[PDB]
RNA sequence: GCCAACUCAGAACUGGUACGGACAAGGGGAAUCCGACUGUUUAAUUAAAACAAAGCAUUGCGAUGGUCCCUGCGGAUGUUU
RNA sequence: AGGAUUGGCUCUGAGGGCUGG
RNA sequence: GUCCGGUGCGCCCCCGGCGGCCCUUGAAAAUCCGGAGGACCGAGUGCCGUCCACGCCCGGUCGUACUCAUAACCGCAUCAG
RNA sequence: AGUCGAUCCUAAGGGUCGGGGGAACCCCGACAGAUAGCGCGUUUCGCGCGUACUCCGAAAGGGAAUCGGGUUAAAAUUCCUGAACCGGGACGUGGCGGUUGACGGCAACGUUAGGAAGUCCGGAGACGUCGGCGGGGGCCUCGGGAAGAGUUAUCUUUUCU
C-alpha cells in the first residue's frame, strides 16, 4: 500500500485506465480514500469534510465508488 | 597488593606439572603475550597472531617472526651475514 | 617559493573527480569568509580525449579529440601540485561568479571545453591530456 | 651536531611538527627547511619531497626514526616530520647545504 | 596372528592426513624465462597460518609475464618478510632475505631456506619452522653446489637450483613444553590420526610381537632387521648402536 | 504467556533457522523467519567497510531489487576501494611516474656525458 | 521540585531458646601403599595400582629415501621435507 | 581444624536519576 | 472501548563493540554486487541510448492426513528400557 | 503451494571416460589424453578465447519470493477474502542524457534515471570458542483510566481477565 498526499496527484491516479474501484471510509477525525489499481492500493487523506465532498463530486464518472 | 611471590603468569597452572616446567614455560608465556616495537609506525602495539605471525593494531603491517617472540636471535645472525655477503658482492 | 598560482596543474584527490587532472584558475591562500580553509578555483577533465591514430577515418579522428571539462572550488588538501604548467587562457571564462547559476556555469564549460579541445588538437600539453592510469 | 641544533631552535625558532603542518607550511613558503625520519612511510615522504622540490625548500634525513625526532625535539610524542619556520638562534639552513 | 598398527598405517583410510583446512601446497613459481635470465617483482599481500605447519606461509602476488592477468603464488614465508615488501625471484635478484635465487648466484655461507633438489621442482629442502640450508662451495666444472642440510647432511645439487635467501619463520615452537595431554590431541588433531600412541608391550601377543608374557617386557632384544618383514619390523630398526651417547 | 512452535519443518536451531517473536492483530504472538546477519561491502586496502551500502544478502543486491544509488558510490573504484585508499593509489601512480621519468633523464644525461 | 531499586549495616521491642523451623545441603583428623595430576577401559560379574598422558631417552630416513598397503597396476605418510 | 549468629515486629543510617540559573 | 505512564545485574532470541585462548586460527561452490579499461556507437526536429515510473502476460513436477511415544518408531507386546 | 520443502550449489566422499592392470567377475580413478565448449558479428559462415569429468553426494551447511483475518468432522504461510513479493517475457506511454553518455557536496558522500564489447580486478556468500558491557524485539513486573467477573458475618477505590 501506499499513501498520496495530493489531491491532485490522487485525481492523476484515479483518472488513469487501470484504477479499478474507489472506497471511501467516513472517520471520525478525516475521510480516506482508497484507490485499487493493479499493483497498489493508493490511500489519501483528508483532514476537512468539505474538501472531502468536493473530492467525491469530483471523481469520473466512470470509477466506481463505494462508501466505508 | 602482591598477588604471587614468583609464580606471575603461570599461577593459572595452579600446582600441576611440576614446578620446572611452569618456569620453562613462563618465558614463553610472557613473551608471546607482550606488545612489540614495530619498525614501520614506531608504536608498541605489535601483536601476535598465530604461532610465527605478528600484526601491528596501529599500521596494519603484518611480520614473519618467532613461533614466541617477535625476532629470533638467530634472525639478526642470518641478517648481518646476509648483509656482509651482499656487501662483498656488490664491492 | 609560491607554486599554488593560475595555470598550474594539479590532480584531484577526493570527491567525484578524484584522479583528473586540472589546472588552477584562482588561488584563494586566505580562503574567503564562506571558505576559511585555503582552497581554489579549477577546470579539470571529466572526460579526456580518446586516442587518435592515422587508420581512424576523420570522423572517428574528430570525434575521439572531443574534450569534456568541469569547473569546481577544491581544498588545497584534495588536491596534488604537480610541476606541468597550463598556458590556456580561462580568466575571462571561468570565474568564482561562474558558479552562481547553472546557465553561467555551463557556458563556462562549454567556453573552456571548446579552447582545451583547440589546445590539445594544438599537439602541446600531452600529459595533461592524457588520463592518470592508478 | 644535528640533536644540538635542534633543541637549540626547539627552545629560541619558530617551527611546527607533523605531516598536515609541514605540507601547510611548504604551500605557504613559510617553511625553510624539512626535516624527515627515517620511519616516514614511503609514500609520505615521497610525496613531502616533491611539495619541498615545488617549493624550492631543502629537506634533510634525519638519521632516526620518528620516535628518536619526537626526543630530539624535546616533545613526549613521534614527530614523523617537521618544518623549520624559522631558526632563532640555530644555523640548520646555513650549515647543511 | 592379527595385523599390526604400523602394517594398517599404509593402508589408509583413519591413517590419512587432514588436509580440509590446509591453503594448498607451498612452492616456488615455476621456473621460466624470467627467473632464469632476469628477475621478476613480486609484492607479499598476506601472511597466513596453515593448519598442521609450524612455519607460517607469505601470499605473493606477481604480474604475469606474458599474460594481463594476476599471478598468485604461495611461499614458505621467511622470518623478517612481511606484508607489503617486494619479493625478487631470478637468477639477477638482490641478495636479501625473502629473495628467491638460483644458488649459483649465492655466495657462500649464505642462509637459505626451501631449496630446490632438481631444477624447477620447486622447493624441497629445509621448509619447516626455523630451519635453514648453508651454502657451502660451488663448482663451476660440472654446475653443481654443495649445501648443508637441517640435518647436518651434505648435498650436491645442480648449480640452477633455486633457494630463498634466510630462514623459515615460526623458529623455537619445540622448545616450550606441552605440559598436557589436550595441547598434543589440539596439535594432531589437524595432523594426522597418530596419536595417543599404545605401547607393544601393553597389548596382547596376537598383535604384537612385544605382546603378552606376565610381566611387562619385551623379551628378545628391540633391534630387527632392516630386511624383517612388516608385521616383524618393530623397535629400533637396523640401529647401528643403542643407549646413551 | 503463549508457547511457540517453528512455522516449517525445519526443528533444529541452525543459523539460518533464526526468528523473532511479533504480536500479531489478532491478539496472538507467532514466529517470522529473519535473514542472517550480512558484513556489507569490505575495502580489501584497508579492511574496513565501504561506506555508503546497506548490509544485505548478496541476493538483496540484485539490481531488480535495490536502487542503483543504493549499490553504487560516486567515485573512481567507487564501492570496492575506500577514499583514503583510492587517494593513496592515485598519489603513488603520479609520484611513481615522475620518478621514472627522473631515472630516465638521469641516465640519458649520464649517457650524454660519458 | 518530580521520580526511582533493592542491597548493605545498625537499634529497640517481642515469642515455651523458636528461627538455613519444610525443602535444600561437606562429617572431620593423624598416617602407610599405588598411580603425578585432568582423561580412558573389560556394553551384560573386575573402574583399578590397569591404558593414555605431558616430560625423558633411543632407532631409521635427504625422495633413485624411511615405514607401510597392493594379485597386478599403482598407492598412504605427502596440500609433506 | 576450631568458635558465634540466624524468627517476627517497629524503626534508623548509607548507597541514585531527570528538570530549573 | 481497545487509553496514559513507570521499572530492571530479571528470563528467551537477535545485534553491536571490546577483551582472553591456541605448537588448535576454527569449509567449498552455486549465486549476487561493485570496479579498471573504452574497441564501438547519434541526431536536429528527429535519431541513438536509457539498471527510471506506470501499464501487459506466465509461472512446471513430487511431498503436505496422523503419531513422534509409560500404547502409532525399535525392543517377538498397548514392555517402568 | 510461483512464495514451506525437495528441486539448485558444493563438503567428507561416491561413480566414471581415456590410460594402466586383470583368465574373467573386476581393480586404480582425470594419474599415460586431438576436453567440454564459451563469447562477437553473420552470405550460418567467419573471428577470438578455450589447464581432460558441465556426473552423484546436505527435507539441520549455502540458498529468489507472503503476510495478516477467516474457514473443516478431518487441510492449510497450500482453501476464502484482502493486501504484498520473486523470477521470466514482450511491448506501449511518460520521464532522463547528448557538452554523444546526468547533477550536487571542499569532503565523508547524496539524488528515482544518467553509454558500452572482448580482457582484467575486488567484495558478499564466508564461518572457532569463552568473558564483560551496550542496543533492539518478546515475556515477566508496578501504577492510573474504563469494561466485565470473584469475595463481601467483618475489611478490602481491593482480587481476577
Ligand atoms: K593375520
Ligand atoms: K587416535
Ligand atoms: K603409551
Ligand atoms: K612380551
Ligand atoms: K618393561
Ligand atoms: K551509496
Ligand atoms: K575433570
Ligand atoms: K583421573
Ligand atoms: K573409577
Ligand atoms: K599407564
Ligand atoms: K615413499
Ligand atoms: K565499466
Ligand atoms: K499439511
Ligand atoms: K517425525
Ligand atoms: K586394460
Ligand atoms: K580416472
Ligand atoms: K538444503
Ligand atoms: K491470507
Ligand atoms: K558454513
Ligand atoms: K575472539
Ligand atoms: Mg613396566
Ligand atoms: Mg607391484
Ligand atoms: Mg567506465
Ligand atoms: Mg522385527
Ligand atoms: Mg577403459
Ligand atoms: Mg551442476
Ligand atoms: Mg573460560
Ligand atoms: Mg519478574
Ligand atoms: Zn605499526
Amino acid at each position: 500500500p501506499k499513501q498520496i498526499h495530493e489531491i491532485k496527484d490522487f485525481l492523476l491516479t484515479a483518472r488513469r485506465k487501470d484504477a479499478r474501484t474507489v472506497k471511501i471510509k467516513k472517520n471520525k477525525d478525516m475521510v480516506k480514500f482508497k484507490v485499487r489499481c493493479s499493483k497498489y492500493l493508493y490511500t489519501l487523506c483528508v483532514s476537512d469534510f468539505e474538501k472531502a465532498d468536493k473530492l467525491k463530486q469530483s471523481l469520473p464518472p466512470g470509477l466506481s465508488v463505494q462508501d466505508l | 597488593t602482591k598477588r604471587t611471590k614468583k609464580a606471575g603468569i603461570v599461577g593459572k597452572y595452579g600446582t600441576r606439572y611440576g614446578a620446572s616446567l611452569r618456569k620453562q614455560i613462563k618465558k614463553m608465556e610472557v613473551s608471546q603475550h607482550s606488545k612489540y616495537f614495530c619498525e614501520f609506525c614506531g608504536k608498541y602495539a605489535v601483536k601476535r597472531k598465530a604461532v610465527g605471525i605478528w600484526g601491528c593494531k596501529d599500521c596494519g603491517k603484518v611480520k614473519a617472526g618467532g613461533a614466541y617472540t617477535l625476532n629470533t636471535a638467530s634472525a639478526v645472525t642470518v641478517r648481518s651475514t646476509i648483509r656482509r655477503l651482499r656487501e662483498q658482492t656488490e664491492s | 617559493v609560491k607554486f599554488l598560482k593560475p595555470n598550474k596543474a594539479v590532480i584531484i584527490l577526493q570527491g567525484k573527480y578524484a584522479g583528473r587532472k586540472a589546472v588552477i584558475i584562482r588561488a584563494f591562500d586566505e580562503g574567503t569568509r564562506d571558505r576559511p580553509y585555503g582552497h581554489c578555483l579549477v577546470a579539470g577533465i571529466s572526460k579526456y580525449p580518446k586516442k587518435v591514430i592515422r587508420k581512424d577515418s576523420a570522423k572517428k579522428q574528430a570525434k575521439k579529440s572531443r574534450v569534456k571539462t568541469f569547473i569546481k572550488l577544491v581544498n588545497y588538501n584534495h588536491i596534488m601540485p604537480t610541476r606541468y604548467t597550463l598556458d590556456v587562457d580561462l580568466k575571462d571564462v571561468v570565474n568564482v561568479d561562474v558558479l552562481q547559476s547553472r546557465d553561467k556555469k555551463v557556458t563556462a564549460a562549454k567556453e573552456a571545453k571548446a579552447r582545451l579541445e583547440e589546445r590539445f588538437k594544438t599537439g602541446k600539453n600531452r600529459w595533461f591530456f592524457t588520463k592518470l592510469r592508478f | 651536531s644535528i640533536n644540538n641544533r635542534l633543541a637549540l631552535v626547539m627552545k629560541s625558532g619558530k617551527y611546527s611538527l607533523g605531516y598536515k603542518t609541514v605540507l601547510k607550511t611548504l604551500r605557504s613558503s613559510k617553511g625553510k627547511l624539512i626535516l624527515i625520519s627515517n620511519n616516514c612511510p614511503p609514500l609520505r615522504k615521497s610525496e613531502i619531497e616533491y611539495y619541498a622540490m615545488l617549493a624550492k625548500v631543502g629537506v634533510h634525513h634525519f638519521n632516526g626514526n620518528n620516535v628518536d625526532l619526537g626526543t630530539a625535539c624535546g616533545k613526549y610524542f613521534r614527530v614523523s616530520c617537521l618544518s623549520i619556520i624559522d631558526p632563532g638562534d640555530s644555523d640548520i639552513i646555513k650549515s647543511l647545504p | 596372528g592379527r595385523v599390526i598398527r604400523a602394517q594398517r598405517k599404509g593402508a589408509g583410510s583413519v591413517f590419512k592426513s587432514h588436509t580440509h583446512h590446509r591453503k594448498g601446497p607451498a612452492k616456488f613459481r615455476s621456473l621460466d624465462y624470467g627467473e632464469r635470465n632476469g628477475y621478476l617483482k613480486g609484492v607479499v599481500s598476506e601472511i597466513i597460518h596453515d593448519p598442521g605447519r609450524g612455519a607460517p606461509l607469505a601470499r605473493v602476488t606477481f604480474r604475469h609475464p606474458f599474460r594481463y592477468k594476476h599471478q598468485k603464488e604461495l611461499f614458505v614465508a621467511a622470518e623478517g618478510m612481511y606484508t607489503g615488501q617486494f619479493i625478487y625471484c631470478g637468477k639477477k635478484a638482490n641478495l636479501m632475505v625473502g629473495n628467491v635465487l638460483a644458488l649459483r648466484s649465492i655466495p657462500e655461507g649464505a642462509v637459505v631456506c626451501n631449496v630446490e633438489h632438481k631444477v624447477g621442482d620447486r622447493g624441497v629442502f629445509a621448509r619447516c619452522s626455523g630451519d635453514y640450508a648453508i651454502v657451502i662451495s660451488h663448482n663451476p666444472d660440472n654446475g653443481t653446489t654443495r649445501i648443508k642440510l637441517p640435518s647436518g647432511a651434505k648435498k650436491i645439487v645442480p648449480s640452477g637450483c633455486r633457494a630463498m635467501i634466510g630462514q623459515v619463520a615460526g623458529g623455537g615452537r619445540t622448545e616450550k613444553p606441552m605440559l598436557k595431554a589436550g595441547n598434543a590431541y589440539h596439535k594432531y588433531r589437524v595432523k594426522r590420526n597418530c596419536w595417543p600412541k599404545v605401547r607393544g608391550v601393553a597389548m596382547n601377543p596376537v598383535e604384537h610381537p612385544h605382546g603378552g608374557g606376565n610381566h611387562q617386557h619385551i623379551g628378545h632384544a628391540s633391534t630387527v632387521r632392516r630386511d624383517a618383514p612388516p608385521g616383524q619390523k618393530v623397535g629400533l630398526i637396523a640401529a647401528r648402536r643403542t643407549g646413551r651417547l | 504467556v503463549q508457547r511457540l512452535t517453528y512455522r516449517k519443518r525445519h526443528s533444529y536451531a541452525t543459523k539460518s533457522n533464526q526468528h523473532r517473536v511479533v504480536k500479531t492483530p489478532g491478539g496472538k504472538l507467532i514466529y517470522q523467519s529473519t535473514k542472517k546477519r550480512a558484513s556489507g561491502p569490505k575495502c580489501p586496502v584497508t579492511g574496513k567497510r565501504i561506506q555508503g551500502i546497506p548490509h544485505l544478502r548478496p541476493t538483496e543486491y540484485k539490481r531488480s531489487r535495490l536502487s542503483r544509488n543504493r549499490r553504487t558510490v560516486n567515485r573512481a573504484y567507487g564501492g570496492v576501494l575506500s577514499g583514503s585508499a583510492v587517494r593513496e593509489r592515485i598519489i603513488r601512480a603520479f609520484l611513481v611516474e615522475e620518478q621514472k621519468i627522473v631515472k630516465k633523464v638521469l641516465k640519458i644525461q649520464k649517457a650524454k656525458e660519458k
